[PDB]
DNA sequence: AAGCTTTATTGAGGCTTAAGCAGTGGGTTCAAGGTACTA
DNA sequence: TAGTACCTTTAAGCCTCAATAAAGCTT
RNA sequence: AGGGAACCCACUA
């Protein structure tokens, strides 16, 4: 749980990112397509597989 | 891209990662200036894959 | 930083140019120097 | 006169450097996704 | 118009500040 | 007739 709080965070992070790019432009976004699915699935399957418990970029 | 039901035993040999699809509901609301709200309902979409521990409940 | 001195810059640019060449060398003989960020990769690990 | 002013001691804070030897073995990830642009 | 190549933990030392005090300069 | 590195973990005396 203490990971899938940082990484729903990061997924609505990007969502909100992605969205902002979307309505900058005056268009709409495919929320289906917003949602970036692999922050969630190799977040957990990363620090599961290595021990590190946290993100890729922060091992130390 | 059809999915089947994997076992632990093929994970193992296949190298795979026993991990469980999850779904989440996003309900759109649009609200714009001089206008009223739409909710569309985006049921179920995938936003990652949870690893499952062995024998818990949702193993298989 | 060569070529913004000769296609010539701003004093600023100059400024930062040069410290960031100072960090550059500094974290080449030592990258251990506390007050001052890691040189480490893309892949996040520190440069030895 | 008694005030003024200058060069040698103290006490606390900040920086630096160190933290046993020799072996096996496995496991993961490095090197990664947007892009701007063509024949 | 689809597609491929490229862009970006603590323990002991040393050193260096602020703070003082006889002692000579100037009342 | 010999193309890996780094880190982590477990272990041995």
């Amino acid at each position: 749980a203490f990971l899938f709080r940082g990484m729903f965070k990061n997924l609505l992070k990007e969502v909100r990112i992605y969205a902002q790019k979307f309505i900058d432009r005056g268009k709409d976004f495919n929320l289906e397509l917003a949602i970036k699915t692999r922050i969630i699935s190799d977040g957990l399957k990363y620090s599961l597989a290595t021990g590190n418990w946290g993100d890729q970029k922060k091992a130390h | 891209g059809a999915p089947s039901p994997m076992m632990p035993n093929e994970a193992r040999l296949r190298n795979l990662t026993y991990s469980a699809p999850l779904y989440v509901d996003i309900t759109k609301t649009v609200i714009k200036e001089g206008e009223e709200q739409l909710q569309t309902q985006h049921q179920k979409t995938f936003i990652g894959k949870i690893p499952i521990m062995l024998r818990s409940t949702y193993c298989l | 930083l060569r070529r913004n001195e000769q296609n010539g810059a701003a004093a600023h640019v100059i400024a930062e140019d040069v410290k960031l060449l100072q960090f550059h060398v500094a974290t080449m003989v030592d990258n251990e120097l506390p007050g001052l960020p890691r040189a480490m990769q893309k892949s996040g690990r520190p440069l030895k």
